[PDB]
Formats: C-alpha cells, sequence, structure tokens
C-alpha cells in the first residue's frame, strides 16, 4: 500500500505542481489585466465627466 | 570421513556455481528494484517539494 501510496503521490505532485504553476502565471496576469481595465475605465469615465463639464460649462 | 569430504567438495563446487553464475542475477535484480524503490520515493518526495 506504501509502494502504491508513492505512486500517487509522485503522480499528484508533478501534477498539481506543473497546474499549480500554470494556474499561478493565469492567475497573476487575469488579476493585472483587471486592474488595467479598471484604470481603463477610470480613465475613460474621467474622460466623460471631462467632456460633460466642458459642455455644460 | 569420506563421504562427508567428497560432499563437502561438491558443496564448494555449488557454492562457486552459485556465487559465480547465479548470485550475480539475483543481485541485479534485487540492485534494480531495490534501488529503483529507493529512487522512486527520492522522486515522490521531489515532487512533494516542487
Amino acid at each position: 500500500a506504501e509502494r502504491e501510496a508513492m505512486l500517487a503521490k509522485t503522480a499528484a505532485d508533478n501534477r498539481k505542481s506543473a497546474e499549480q504553476v500554470a494556474a499561478a502565471q493565469a492567475d497573476y496576469e487575469k488579476e493585472m489585466a483587471e486592474a488595467r481595465a479598471q484604470a481603463s475605465a477610470l480613465r475613460d469615465e474621467a474622460r466623460a465627466a471631462g467632456r460633460s463639464v466642458v459642455d455644460e460649462k | 570421513m569420506s563421504i562427508f569430504i567428497g560432499q563437502l567438495i561438491g558443496f564448494a563446487v555449488i557454492a562457486f556455481i552459485i556465487v559465480k553464475w547465479v548470485v550475480p542475477p539475483v543481485r541485479t535484480l534485487m540492485r534494480n528494484q531495490q534501488e529503483a524503490v529507493r529512487a522512486a520515493l527520492a522522486e515522490s518526495a521531489e515532487a512533494a517539494k516542487k
């Protein structure tokens, strides 16, 4: 049973380590791009507010 | 007396034969197996670390 579980762990770790490195890279990229998207939306909201204030004034 | 000496020479021959031609292959199997299992446990440990 010990040999069996050892095989099982060798299998999972390799897999889970690979998948978790991939997931860490993907999640860092996703969070960074979400931050960029929020920044772009904020800048566009500022542009819209500026256009609105110039038009109203 | 003589029977014991003759059989003892025969047993020396048997021991030499097994040590020279039968022991090496069995030892190779054990080393491949035991050594291999050691290597596998090691790999599993490294993978857990990873």
